[PDB]
RNA sequence: GGACCUGGCGGUGCUUCAUAUCCCUCUAGAGGAGCCUGUUCUGUAAUCGAUAAACCCCGAUCAACCUCACCACCUCUUGCUCAGCCUAUAUACCGCCAUCUUAACCCUGAUGAAGGCUACAAAGUACGUUAGGUCAAGGUGUAGCCCAUGAGGUGGCAAGAAAUGGGCUACAUUUUCUACCCCAGAAAAUUUAGC
């Protein structure tokens, strides 16, 4: 962590494309409509 | 880690290079006449009179060419190093034709100068012996798509087969680039290739000016008294990364070094794989800097036909003249 | 449990051991890639330079999915139990409804000219190599028998003829093809001629039959079933057929099915009623016993919530959307008249086999008629076998005795 | 047995045309060199097997004189910590991906089968399923081995040949290099798509 970038010196929805889909699609998330 | 671009790779020639004139426009530079009076010293004769005023005739034979050309690259290091001390300084590849293969490891700190000298004069004066022991040549062949290689060599063994001879040798010797070889062998093969180009779809033919067959197994003779010239010399690891030319690829470990370059010569030179394991890269990524350390310019348009794009990026070191009087 | 540590021993017959290296033993069943003939490949291409477009591509898949999810029709005695557990926990429109769904709908696939051709460039690769895997079982431990005959119920690409040709084209002199659709016949008789309507056929001796001979005083030395009984509307006609293939059985009978559960259960129905004779007094009264892959002829243990399937892969052919090599999953049973050769029967493994550090998965089906997961290595059942298991791979058998 | 009705013809040929998909037509490449791979054969005792785990530090890269895997030999173990293994299992569950299944009325024929149109008009109107994949950005259990499926050491292993499938490079005169961004100077046959 902290160590590792230390030595190291020393040298969009975060969901499933379908899921994403069905909200998508259902109209649950905000501001994305089909084009 | 440095970007292609700001590197350089050193290209050093080989036999049929060499041209009269030769070491002008590099005496005058740093170190060139300790290295000519060493030359001197260790071979018996002086090679800077014949190399700067020679019958050509002389300086064509093998015992002489080899020697001469081994010095003038080597020469030609030490006046790029004088105007472009970054370039050596930034050097990532080295590679020597056939003789020029025992300058670039000299340049890279394997060998030293008179281990070098030594070498090369016992190299070249046992591809003579084994040259005069049976007649043999060397034929450069630009072929066109529906050429055959191999089918070629079939034949050409065949006809001296029925001539009448014990093992007819006829096989590719250099690979240049693209469709452009040199086969060598016995010059009734060689002749018939010649006249059988129309129906073996040759292009282009043209003898070289050899003394006899390099890089084939009839120079077997001269093997083991390089061997045992190489075997004193403490070879250690090279300091930049100096290709092959029997297989083509860097010298991993400097204890193969004593048998590759033995085998070298008795093995085809695969120079067109070299310049693909140098220059190779996918379309955009630019190139480095290419030095052709030696006289002539061969490997230069032989460098344009492999790779274009990196041959963009080529220049010649001038051993003839020079534009400023150091 | 056929792998005791430090009491199975391997089988050390024609002095194998020092005669041979342990790559090469004598259970080792493996077939390298299969590679379909020329004849084959170049006629099934020609065939379809008609029409083998993208469309061609969507088709191929559909059918090729269609098939291998595909369950057995459901008996009308499973329906009723259905109907009585849904019927009183709704205390028969509704039942209905909700029997519609939770249940399989089998329909028949009608092999007009055009779902033939589908098929052909569906099936023809797949189906070859797994017939392929099935008849080298009996080259490779009967290496003398040389058949004369061969039959092929359900005939629809000839993958079978082409199959059999390969391995025992030197003695077959008769191959009785079956196939009640105009259509698979037409496109078969194409394939054995080049690709053509007009020429000579690659294999002599082919007969293109549209119904099913029935007949015990005619009698095929192999008969072969390949991907066809699960295309019968119902378990009678199942039982049907397979009666009559096994009267008609000279010396093997090859049953090849998907390797799917459905695949798996409707072998093993054949399987049993081939090994639970029932008629009285037979023309051929010979027995019948499992050739392979069972080295039993006990109930099947996988049979309750697994199944049993085994994987070839083969080399498809070239087409605008084949281009890396496939896997072939198929299930099999081999019936053979006569009685087992010895006693020395051998475990078969039916699962891939698992390479780790200095020890090997192997899920064996053994001889007393019990699967045993075993993990083989060299301290606990010696160096001989751990390496006979670390070269065996699926579909394979283990050269244990005792 | 006589007469009749609806038919189906899983229909077959010819005639004419609509005749787009596919033909002809147009553009473009796709043979040849060099290397890396997929499959086969041969060979070994062995794996040209792998780096959230090494060389390689121009591009890339091979074997590295690394470690894991493999082969042949050996050593220790109550060991580390009631040790240790990543060993299997989603063919145990869940999650995630994917397959497949889920009309009425009115007329005509004598109120028979049956039939019903003419426009300058003659009855016609209205959830389960899966020996499925995934143990890399995720979990909950279940089993195995523990004088060895744990921990070490000494050597070896680092393949050869084709025919075909694919991929990466350079391939120029309507070109290349410099200045500019276009009035300058020097160099030297099958197919495959596409409108
Ligand atoms: C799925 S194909 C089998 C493919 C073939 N075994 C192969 O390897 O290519 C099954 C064939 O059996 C035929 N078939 C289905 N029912 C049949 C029956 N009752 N009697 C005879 N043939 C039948 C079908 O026409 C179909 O062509
Ligand atoms: S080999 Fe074993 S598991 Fe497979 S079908 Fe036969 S008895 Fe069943
Ligand atoms: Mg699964
Ligand atoms: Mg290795």
């Amino acid at each position: 962590a902290d160590e590792r970038l230390r030595i190291n010196s020393l040298r969009r929805w975060r969901l499933s494309r379908i899921v994403f889909r069905h909200l998508a699609d259902h109209g649950q998330l905000s501001g994305i409509q089909r084009a | 880690r440095r970007m292609p671009g700001q590197c350089s790779v050193l290209l050093f020639p080989g036999q049929g290079s060499q041209v009269v004139g030769m070491g002008r426009g590099l005496l005058n530079y740093p170190r060139v006449r300790e290295l000519y009076a060493a030359a001197r010293r260790v071979l018996g004769y002086d090679l800077l009179e014949l190399s700067l005023h020679g019958p050509q005739e002389t300086l064509d034979r093998t015992v002489h060419c080899q020697p001469a050309i081994f010095v003038a690259s080597l020469a030609a290091v030490e006046k790029l190093h004088h105007l472009q001390p970054s370039v050596i300084e930034n050097c990532v590849a080295a590679a020597g034709f056939s003789v020029g293969e025992f300058a670039a490891l000299v340049f890279a700190g394997a060998m030293e100068f008179a281990e070098g000298l030594y070498a090369v004069k016992i190299r070249a004066e046992a591809m003579q012996e084994a040259s005069e022991a049976v007649p043999s040549g060397m034929l450069s062949v630009l072929g066109q798509p529906q050429s055959k290689f191999n089918f070629a060599c079939l034949e050409a063994r065949e006809h001296c087969k029925s001539l009448g001879i014990e093992n007819p040798v006829c096989e590719v010797s250099n690979y240049l680039f693209p469709d452009c070889r040199v086969i060598s062998g016995h010059q009734e093969a060689l002749r018939f290739l010649q006249k059988n180009s129309s129906k073996f779809h040759f292009r282009r033919t043209r003898m070289l000016p050899v003394s006899g067959a390099f890089h084939t197994r009839l120079m077997e003779p001269a093997v083991e008294p390089l061997t045992q010239a190489l075997k004193a010399v403490d070879i250690k690891k090279p300091l930049v990364s100096v290709y092959s030319n029997v297989h083509a690829h860097r010298y991993r470990h400097p204890g193969h070094i004593h048998k590759l370059l033995a085998q070298q010569l008795v093995s085809p030179v695969k120079w067109e794989q070299t310049m693909h394991a140098i220059y190779e890269r996918k379309k955009g990524r630019g190139f480095p800097q290419t030095f052709e350390v030696g006289p002539g310019r061969q490997l230069g348009a032989i460098l344009k036909s492999c790779n274009m794009q990196a041959w963009k990026s080529y220049s010649a070191v001038d051993v003839l003249q020079t534009l400023e009087h150091v | 449990a056929a792998l005791v540590p430090g009491v199975t021993q391997v089988d050390n017959k024609s002095g194998f051991l020092q005669k041979r290296p342990h790559r090469q033993h004598p259970g080792i069943l493996k077939l390298p890639h299969v590679r379909l003939p020329q004849a084959l490949a170049n006629g099934a291409q020609l065939l379809l330079l008609g029409s083998a477009g993208p469309t061609m591509e969507n088709q191929v898949q559909t059918l090729t999915s269609y098939l291998w999810s595909r369950h057995l029709p459901v008996e009308p005695e499973e329906l009723q139990r259905r109907a009585r557990h849904l019927e009183k926990k709704f205390l028969r429109g509704a039942v209905l409804h909700a029997l519609r769904k939770t249940t399989y709908h089998w329909q028949e696939l009608s092999y007009t000219e055009g779902l033939s051709l589908v098929y052909m460039a569906a099936r023809l690769d797949g189906g070859f190599a797994a017939v392929s895997r099935a008849f080298h079982e009996i080259r490779a431990r009967n290496p003398a028998f040389q058949p004369q005959t061969l039959m092929d119920f359900g005939s629809g690409t000839g993958s079978v003829t082409w199959a059999a040709h390969s391995i025992w084209g030197q003695s077959l002199r008769e191959y009785m093809c079956v196939d009640r659709s105009a259509a698979m016949l037409v496109l078969a008789e194409k394939l054995l001629k080049g690709g053509s309507e007009s020429g000579e056929p690659y294999i002599p001796g082919v007969f293109f039959r549209q119904f099913l001979p029935v007949s015990p005083k005619v009698q095929f030395d192999v008969v072969v079933s390949a991907f066809s009984l699960s295309e019968l509307p119902s378990k009678a006609d199942r039982t049907e057929v397979v009666q009559t293939l096994w009267r008609k059985t000279g010396h093997f009978l090859v049953l090849v099915e998907n390797g799917t559960k459905a695949g798996h259960s409707l072998l093993m129905d054949a399987r049993d009623l081939v090994l639970k004779g029932k008629e009285k007094s037979p023309l051929d009264p010979r027995p019948g016993f499992v050739f392979a892959p069972c080295p039993h002829e006990l109930p099947c243990p996988q049979l309750t919530n697994l199944a049993c399937s085994f994987s070839q892969a083969y080399h498809p052919i070239p087409f605008s959307w084949n281009k890396k090599p496939k896997e072939e999953k198929f299930s099999m049973v081999i019936l053979a008249r006569g009685s087992p050769e010895e006693a020395h029967r051998w475990p078969r493994i039916t699962q891939p086999v698992l390479k780790r550090p200095r020890h090997v998965h192997c899920h064996l089906c053994c001889p007393d008629g019990h699967m045993q997961h075993a993990v083989l290595t060299a301290r606990r059942h010696g160096r001989d076998l751990y390496r006979c298991a670390r070269v065996s791979s699926w579909g394979d058998l283990l050269p244990v005795l005792t």
